[PDB]
Parts: structure tokens; C-alpha cells; sequence
RNA sequence: UGACGGAGCCAGCGAGUCUAACCUUGGCCGAGAGGUCUUGGUAAAAACUCCGUCGU
């Protein structure tokens, strides 16, 4: 947006990969129903 | 066959065991089946039916 | 309308709904069925043909909500083309497939995947008797995904004459709306019968009760035969349950 | 009775039965015109006899060919062999023998498989 | 002499301009070829455009179509034991001896 | 031309087992393999004993 | 509506109503 | 490579082992092969993408070297890579 | 020398009244045994030719 931002990118681009001799990096109702059915079966 | 054995390791013990159906058809336990556990292959002197029941006489 | 008035139905439904949240085992249960004990044997052999029960007050579903599969007569080129192009039926179906193609492409485990993907199955009435062999056992036990017969066009047949093969998109759309919005049942030769009446988290308890009376009214009214009026001799009792929950009584004679 | 001859062509399991009778140049294969034989890439293979001897000879006869067994290629070879054998047989039976000789000479000059069955019988070595 | 007539960020996804709008929107996760076709149809954007050719309002319409699908009547079909086994087997082995 | 570095495990041993990022995933693979090796041996001994 | 081939059609056919035909 | 862990056989590090193997220790020097790889890959021509390096081991194993690679400078680390390469048949970025 | 969909079409072996799942949710009848139904989950000719779409 502001003109200052584009300066930062332009300068950043100039500054902007191994090079030279760099080495690689080191390293309850329901319950009521239920009893009702069970009670009937045992009663029979 | 199924329901005779609960795991293939049991079938390993009884491989080659003599078995027969109710109909009188003699057979042999050949090998244990990998899937499902406990199923095995058996060869009978004649074709068996589904209604038949296989029996292993053990003591 | 007595069953709606009785508080037993309301109190049972509240308990059934309350359980579904509390119990982990019922978490995947979403539909509410009613189990009907007809006094005498129906005498109708189970033909696996759904029969639709019109629910006037409320609508169970809409065509847009569900994954719909259509099985058509061979060749499917005519039916697939007309349905896809027309605006009304363009998006109405998950997929369109022919019977022969369905048999060839899907076998064994592929049938199980087909059952999971689709929520509703509909088919041309001509091919319905073939489907039990093709779809397999999984579709045709339990009644969750039984194919529904639909008529592609309003043309009728006369003896010694040949059917003209046409596709009416509005009529096909019209029938499918009736299937999804209304509930359905399948006759069997015994006392017992199961009908879906509501969906958990979608229908309030008073709505579910109204559907129950509509189902009972249609099934008991002799004037609605042969589609309705199949429960002759009254109802000994009515229960309410989900797929895996226990039957909670809601009406006893 | 209408003059008629019958011949067989065989390639692997593919077998073709050709009936050649006096007619008006109606060539059919499995109840369809010869032009509809498939695969299209090999269609000219089936045309090979018709073009070698000229369509004029066929203009006076009807050929009906029924093919069963084998795959596409074997069926094509069965059809062509059946057509050639049937044409030569008809020219033998109900036309002069000189034309028979000319037809045999042309076919054997082009491809003898049109007349003799190609049987790749095994040879142990 | 005077005649007057590449990437887009949609829905937290970068879509190339050159690609067709329908298959461009397929790249968005959860968006299929059929779903892309339908969202293009409802947005009244010609499917035969390229993603670069789309105007801002049309892109906005696609966005509201995605984020509010039920509002725009889109159908829903778019929207330890091993150790126990080891120990049991070891018991079987010891017992076999 | 772009430049990259090789990826390697210092003191590599092929007989040794490939290092796994997750310990649970590695441990179960150890336990599963012991089951297959142990299961195959037990079946072999039982079959010989039965014979 | 009846089809002689397939008696199952007459039962279990979708009822169609004016509200159902009307567009949404 | 050979077991002691596997190690790239070296002329000076492993004299006792190589005598047992029977091959003469004079021809057991990967440092030359490392050395040539180093100078070639850092040459401007490789930086210009006009150079590709192939290596034929004495045993007959043929290695392809992608021009992009950046071999570690110290000879010790380089030996670490070769054993993996000869055993894993490929090295990844 | 792809994937998706559709269309066309071609074999030969094989015929014992014999050929083939499992686990659940509940209604009813039955002294019992069991019978019948209801219900969710798990498991279980091709090549080839042509046409259309995407695209490496």
C-alpha cells in the first residue's frame, strides 16, 4: 500500500542455497422398562 | 469345517487326525486355514453335505 | 388421536431421546421407529416392495437432503440424459446407473461400500424384481435401504401393444418428493410391523407424535386399501425405539 | 431346387459356416451386412476375397455366413476362409470349371490360408 | 490505433488463472468437479471462462455460494493387546515343552 | 544451478532397522514382528511334535 | 394405475399431490 | 563396505582388516575419488549446468551423480554417505 | 502407451434332490423345547474397438 512498503521489498530483493565452500548442515423410566422386561422373562 | 477348533494353533496339533461325519463318511484333517481362526481343510472319501456333522473321536 | 393426548407417549419419547445422548452405544442411532403389534396375522407375504404412508402434517425429509441412487432399465442413455439436462432433476440424484452396469461394476465388498454411500435407493418399477440378486443381502434385510419403485413416465400399457419409452422429469421429481417426505412400511405375515416416524435432532416430540397418529390412521383405515388399511383387528400395543435401543411402550390395549 | 453350396472356415476355435446360393449379391455375416463386421481395422481382411476376384462374380449370388467361437481375429479369418471356399465351391458346382481354376489361382497366389486351414499343430523337437 | 478491451486467492487457496474455472475450483479441498460445475451454474458464471477472466463480483458470488450452501439451496450430497497375545503364546510355548 | 544437500543417517547400518519418527509406531512394529517370528516358530515346533 | 406384468406396481406406488408437483 | 557397523574401507584407517581381505592397501583410497568429486562439482562449468559426473567403482558398481549435489567437504562425512549409497542404492535430498 | 463415464462385441473347459455367512436391537405365540417376525453392524469374461471430459 504505502510507498514505504515497496521500498522494503525492493531492498529485500537485492539482499535476496549453498555457495562457495559452505558445508552441509550439521546434526429413570427407561430403566423401569428394562427391568420390566427382564422381570417378566425370569418370572416365566 | 468350522466350530471344531477355536484357533489355528489347535488345528496344528490335530493335523492328520481321523474324523468322520454322522453319515459314516471317513476323512482326515489336512491343514489349518489362515482366515478365519480355527477353520481348517478336510478331505473325505466322498462328497459330504451341509446338513452333515463332522465328529472327531477323542479320549 | 387418543395416543397423542396420552402423556405416556410424550414421556416415553423424552426418555428415549434423553438416553441417546447419555449412552455411547446409541450415539449413531438417529431414526425413531414404532413397533406395532397387530392383533391378527396380516397374511401378506413380504414382497420387499415399500408402501408409502402419507404424513400430511409434516415432512420427514426433502430430496435435497439425501444421497439418492437411481437404477434404470437398460439402456440408461435416454433416462440419464433427460434427467441430467432438465433443470428440475439435474441435481436430484447422487448417481444414475443401469442394472447390468450395476451388476458388472459392483460385486462383493463393493456392494457394502454402495450401501454406506447412499441414503435412499430408488429404481424403475420394471427392474425392481431383479435388484435383490444384484444389490445382495445387505440391502434386503432390516428395511433401512430397500429400493423404492418409481414410474419414469405417466404412460400406461395395454395388452398386445408396446410401451412407448419416455422420461418425464417433473413426474420423476414429483414421486421422489413423496417418497422422502412421507414414511413407508413393508407388509409381513405376522403381528409385528416397524415404521419410521421421526429423526433425532430434526423433529420435535410433538411433531413425532403427529406422525405416529398419521401412520396409525392410514394403516387402520379400510378405505385406504390396498396401500392402507392393512392392520385389521385393532392394535394390541405400540412401542417406540431407535435401531439399537429397547422398545418403550407408548400404547397398550 | 435353388442351387446352393455349403462350406466351413476354421481358425482356432472360431468356426464359420457359409451358404452360397444363386441370388442378387446379398452378402451377410451373422444376419448383418458384411460392411458392419468388426473390428473395423481388420474389416478389409474380410474384404480380401471380394476385391481379389472382383465384385462382378458376387453380383449373381447370395452369401450367408454364421460365425461362432473364438475371438475377433480368429472370427475374421474364419469368415474370409469360409467366403472364399464357398465361392470356389459354387463356381465348381454350378458354373464352368475354368472360372473355378482362375479363382483358385488368384486366391493361392495371394494367400493360401484363404483355402487351406492354418493349423499350428505342435511339433516336439 | 486506439483499441481498449495469472493467479487468484480464493478461499485460502491459490488457483492459477490459466486453468478453467470449474477445474480451477476443483483444487479447493472439498470441491469436486460436479460441485465446481454447480457453483459455477448458480453463480451464473460461464463455465467456459478461464479463472483469470473472472471479474471480482463473480468471484464474490462463488464465495457466498460456498460459505452459505444451505442458504443457496445446494443439495446436501455435495456438502497392549498385541502384548497380551504375545504372553498367551509364550504360555502356550512353555506349556508345550 | 540449484544446490541441495544429501539426506543421510550418520553411522548407518542396513542390518539395523530404519529409524521411525514416532516411538509408539516404532514400538508396535517391534511387537508385531516378534509376534510373527514367535508365532511361526511355535507352529513349526507343534507340527513336528504332532508328526 | 395397473400393469399386468408387475402386480406389485399398484401397491407401493408414490402418491402425487398438487403441492408435490409445484416448484419450490 | 565391510563390517567391523559397516564402514567404507579406507587405506590408512583400516590396514589390519584389508590385509585379511587380501586386497592390497595401496589401492584402497577413496580420498582421491572424493577429491575429484569435490573439484568437479565446484567448478564453474557445473555451476553452468554443462557437467555431469559418473563414477565407476573398482568392483564394477556404477554411480550416477546428479549435478545438483553438494557433497560434504570433510572426508569423514563423505565416507558416511558412500556406505549408505552402496547399501540403499540411492540418496535423497 | 493415463484416470472417469457411456456404447459395440468375441471364448472354451464345468451339471450328485447338489452350492454354501457372523454378531445384535425388540414384538408375539408356546408349560417347555422351540416357532415366526422385527432390527443395526461386520464380512463377502477380460482384453479389444468407438465416442466424450480432464490432463501429463
Amino acid at each position: 500500500r504505502t510507498l514505504r512498503f515497496y521500498t522494503s521489498k525492493i531492498d529485500q530483493q537485492e539482499n535476496k542455497r549453498f555457495k562457495g565452500d559452505d558445508d552441509i548442515p550439521y546434526k429413570d423410566y427407561y430403566q423401569q422398562v428394562q427391568r420390566g422386561k427382564q422381570d417378566k422373562k425370569i418370572s416365566r | 469345517i468350522k466350530d471344531m477348533f477355536s484357533s489355528a494353533m489347535e488345528v496344528a496339533r490335530f493335523e492328520g487326525a481321523q474324523i468322520k461325519t454322522v453319515s459314516g463318511i471317513r476323512g482326515e484333517i489336512k491343514r489349518a486355514l489362515s482366515k478365519p481362526e480355527g477353520h481348517y481343510r478336510a478331505a473325505f472319501e466322498d462328497k459330504i453335505l451341509m446338513s452333515d456333522i463332522v465328529i472327531l473321536r477323542s479320549w | 388421536n387418543d395416543i397423542i393426548k396420552s402423556g405416556l407417549a410424550e414421556k416415553a419419547l423424552k426418555a428415549l431421546i434423553l438416553q441417546c445422548e447419555e449412552n455411547p452405544s446409541l450415539k449413531n442411532d438417529k431414526d425413531i421407529h414404532i413397533i406395532i403389534n397387530t392383533g391378527k396375522k396380516m397374511g401378506i407375504n413380504r414382497d420387499n416392495i415399500p408402501r408409502i404412508i402419507p404424513l400430511t402434517k409434516y415432512k420427514l425429509f426433502k430430496p435435497r437432503d439425501l444421497n439418492i441412487l437411481l437404477i434404470t432399465k437398460d439402456p440408461s442413455a435416454l433416462y440419464r440424459e433427460t434427467l441430467t439436462k432438465d433443470e428440475h432433476t439435474s441435481e436430484l440424484f447422487k448417481e444414475i446407473i443401469s442394472v447390468k452396469n450395476l451388476r458388472r461394476r459392483f460385486k462383493g465388498s463393493k456392494l457394502t461400500q454402495l450401501y454406506k454411500d447412499f441414503d435412499l435407493v430408488v429404481a424403475d418399477y420394471r427392474v425392481h424384481h431383479l435388484l435383490p440378486e444384484v444389490l445382495g443381502s445387505r440391502f434386503y434385510h432390516g428395511s433401512k435401504k430397500l429400493p423404492y419403485m418409481i414410474r419414469m413416465s405417466k404412460e400406461v400399457k395395454l395388452k398386445r401393444q408396446q410401451m412407448v419409452e419416455k422420461c418425464d422429469p417433473i413426474y420423476v421429481r414429483a414421486q421422489l418428493r413423496s417418497i422422502c417426505k412421507n414414511t413407508s412400511y413393508i407388509p409381513n405375515n405376522d403381528n409385528c410391523l416397524s415404521v419410521r416416524v421421526g429423526y433425532i435432532q430434526k423433529h420435535s416430540i410433538p411433531e413425532i407424535l403427529q406422525n405416529i397418529q398419521d401412520t396409525i390412521n392410514f394403516l387402520t383405515d379400510k378405505s385406504k386399501r390396498p396401500q392402507g388399511g392393512v392392520i385389521k383387528g385393532g392394535i394390541i400395543s405400540i412401542f417406540v425405539k431407535t435401531s439399537n435401543s429397547t422398545s418403550l411402550p407408548i400404547y397398550q390395549f | 431346387a435353388v442351387p446352393s453350396v455349403q462350406t466351413f472356415g476354421k481358425k482356432k476355435s472360431a468356426t464359420a459356416v457359409a451358404h452360397v446360393k444363386a441370388g442378387k449379391g446379398l452378402i451377410k455375416v451373422n444376419g448383418s451386412p458384411i460392411t458392419l463386421v468388426e473390428p473395423e481395422i481388420l474389416r478389409f481382411k474380410v474384404y480380401e476375397p471380394l476385391l481379389l476376384v472382383g465384385l462382378d462374380k458376387f453380383s449373381n449370388i447370395d452369401i450367408r455366413v454364421r460365425v461362432t467361437g473364438g475371438g475377433h481375429v480368429s472370427q475374421v479369418y474364419a469368415i474370409r476362409q469360409a467366403i472364399a471356399k464357398g465361392l470356389v465351391a459354387y463356381h465348381q458346382k454350378y458354373v464352368d470349371e475354368q472360372s473355378k481354376n482362375e479363382l483358385k489361382k488368384a486366391f493361392t497366389s495371394y494367400d493360401r490360408t484363404l483355402l487351406i486351414a492354418d493349423s499350428r499343430r505342435p511339433e516336439p523337437k | 490505433s486506439l483499441v481498449v478491451q495469472h493467479i487468484l486467492r480464493l478461499l485460502n487457496t491459490n488457483v492459477d488463472g490459466n486453468i478453467k474455472i470449474v477445474y480451477a475450483l476443483t483444487t479447493i479441498k472439498g470441491v469436486g468437479r460436479r460441485y465446481s460445475n454447480l457453483v459455477c451454474k448458480k453463480a451464473d458464471v460461464d463455465l467456459h471462462k478461464r479463472a483469470g477472466e473472472l471479474t471480482q463480483e463473480e468471484l464474490e458470488r462463488i464465495v457466498q455460494i460456498m460459505q452459505n450452501p444451505t442458504h443457496y439451496k445446494i443439495p446436501a450430497w455435495f456438502l497392549t493387546l498385541a502384548n497380551n497375545v504375545e504372553s498367551k503364546l509364550r504360555d502356550d510355548l512353555e506349556r508345550l515343552k | 544451478i540449484p544446490t541441495h544437500a544429501p539426506k543421510y543417517e550418520e553411522n548407518f547400518n542396513p542390518d539395523k532397522k530404519s529409524y521411525d519418527p514416532d516411538r509408539t509406531r516404532s514400538e508396535i512394529n517391534k511387537m508385531k514382528a516378534q509376534l510373527k517370528k514367535e508365532r511361526k516358530f511355535t507352529m513349526k515346533e507343534i507340527r513336528k511334535d504332532a508328526k | 394405475v395397473k400393469d399386468h406384468r408387475y402386480p406389485g406396481l399398484t401397491p407401493g406406488l408414490a402418491p402425487v399431490g398438487l403441492s408435490d408437483e409445484e416448484d419450490s | 563396505t565391510h563390517k567391523i557397523k559397516y564402514v567404507l574401507l579406507n587405506c590408512d584407517d583400516h590396514q589390519g582388516l584389508l590385509k585379511k581381505m587380501g586386497r592390497d592397501i595401496s589401492e584402497a583410497r577413496p580420498d582421491i575419488t572424493h577429491q575429484c568429486l569435490l573439484t568437479l562439482l565446484d567448478s564453474p562449468i557445473n555451476k553452468a549446468g554443462k557437467l555431469q559426473v559418473y563414477i565407476q567403482t573398482s568392483r564394477g558398481i556404477l554411480i550416477e551423480v546428479n549435478p545438483t549435489v553438494r557433497i560434504p567437504r570433510t572426508f569423514k562425512r563423505f565416507s558416511g554417505l558412500m556406505v549408505q549409497l552402496l547399501h540403499k542404492l540411492s540418496i535423497r535430498s
